[PDB]
RNA sequence: UGAAGACAUUGUCAGGUGGGGAGUU
């Protein structure tokens, strides 16, 4: 048993996009996480990981859509960032 | 089957006046879903308590009681044996109505309609309603000694 | 020093989720308008506040030692390792607590794990393997941990039974001393 | 036309830091 992190094992295409790859020893850029919106989208999703399983089905969509209204307000705060930087 | 057939129409009842928001039959409906819940599927239970968090957010968008009344049921739902041996299976967490009591105290000193008025949740008085909300948070009939300090306090 | 990214705040968020409840307020906004953020300095994590991060940007990065609280270091191979220099953190928000006597305080600061003779109090309803921190019975925190067996299953167990797994006791400060 | 208020905001020099952005060997 060896990691594929450890194999240089060509990235594939599947439902889940491979999007924009890094060539290999080469700069990937840092992208840094520092606003309480975007530790806020982390979080959730952590969180919904250590919970499991939930009986209720009420229970269950209000943990789902949490993590919904996170992704909302990060990408609505990261977009205003990208239009003030854009006009100012 | 009866008694499945019976509690169908009985619960229905129950959601239908929650929905439309009738003020002067809230107080009994809340009384007998803490009695009956215990009766129906364990999926359900956890629902309930997600239906009483909606109603409390909607007033907080008179307004004291009901926000008071569905505390109470809240607690009383869990001091039942049956949910109280369930609270860590069915993920019945009370921390939320226990915050909102606590953000909502100061808000009740200002309120001057605290005394214009065998059951355990439809009581007419919302200073009696405080008090049982209270009793439960600090006084639980179950682990009274092993209550957080920092909530007490 | 520079911020967190995103693929490094998911492991140290993980391994804090595995200890405490509520994450949301280790982050959420103070009353003068200001918070708590992480840092890396020398794959060592430190929770601070924003302002003192700011106003700490002056230290060059070769002069800088501390900031804040010390949560711990990424290993080598990527992966968050807590340290005892978090344990006022653990505490605050712990999600399961085990109590130790007189006689299990002494054994556990000297690094062993907690055995069913020095258990005082449990925490109903804890799973097998799950983050614990470790009182006496002044209720002051020891430490933390990993817990051997469940709360069920570990009252029918033997006294000389292994509880709780040691992960970090507050003797390692005599250690760096 | 009303409100706040000589405080903010903002601007200019001198610095500290800069694992981030741009360029060079």
């Amino acid at each position: 048993v060896y990691s594929e992190k450890e194999l240089g094992i060509p990235q594939l295409n599947t439902v889940t996009p491979v999007g924009v790859t890094k060539p290999k020893g080469k700069k990937k850029g840092k992208v840094f996480v520092d606003d309480r919106e975007s530790m806020n989208t982390i979080l959730a999703m952590v969180e919904a990981e250590k919970q499991g399983q939930i009986e209720s089905k009420i229970m269950r969509a209000r943990q789902l859509e949490e993590i919904r209204e996170a992704r909302r307000i990060e990408a609505e705060k990261k977009e205003a960032e990208r239009k003030a930087l854009l006009e100012n | 089957r009866i008694q499945s057939e019976i509690l169908k129409m009985v619960f229905a009842t129950y959601f239908r006046i929650l929905k439309a928001r009738v003020p002067h039959l809230m107080g009994a409906v809340l009384e007998g879903l803490a009695k009956y819940a215990h009766l129906i599927n364990q999926d359900f239970f956890g629902d309930l308590l997600e239906a009483l968090k909606d109603l409390i957010r909607d007033t907080d968008r008179d307004t004291s009681r009901e926000s008071l009344l569905c505390t109470v049921t809240a607690f009383a739902l869990l001091e039942g044996q049956d949910a109280h041996n369930a609270r860590s299976d069915l993920h019945l967490d009370l921390s939320f109505f226990i915050t909102n009591l606590y953000r909502s105290l100061l808000s009740l000193s200002l309120n001057p309609d605290l005394e214009l008025g065998n059951n355990k949740i439809n009581l007419q008085t919302t200073t009696v309603l405080l008090l049982r909300c209270l009793t439960s948070v600090l006084l639980p009939p179950w682990n009274i000694r092993s209550v957080p300090p920092i909530r007490l306090a | 020093m520079r911020p967190l990214t995103d693929q490094e705040m998911k492991i140290v968020l993980d391994k804090l989720a595995n200890y405490m409840t509520d994450l949301k307020s280790l982050i959420a906004p103070l009353e003068d308008g200001d918070r708590y953020v992480f840092r890396m300095q020398k794959d060592r994590v430190y929770y601070v506040k924003l302002s003192i991060a700011n106003i700490a940007t002056c230290v060059a990065r070769d002069k800088l030692l501390s900031l804040g609280t010390c949560l711990g270091k990424m290993t080598k191979s990527g992966k968050f390792r807590l340290h005892i220099t978090a344990l006022p953190i653990l505490a605050q928000n712990a999600r399961y607590k085990i109590w130790v006597k007189d006689n299990g305080a002494q054994p556990f600061l000297y690094g062993s794990n907690i055995v069913k003779a020095h258990v005082g109090r449990w925490t109903e309803d804890c799973p097998e393997h799950s983050g614990c921190v470790v009182y006496n019975m002044a209720d002051i925190p020891l430490g933390f941990g990993v817990t051997a067996r469940s709360t069920a299953e570990a009252r029918r167990l033997d006294p000389t039974g292994i509880v709780c797994f040691r992960q970090a006791d507050c003797g390692e400060y005599l250690r760096d001393e």
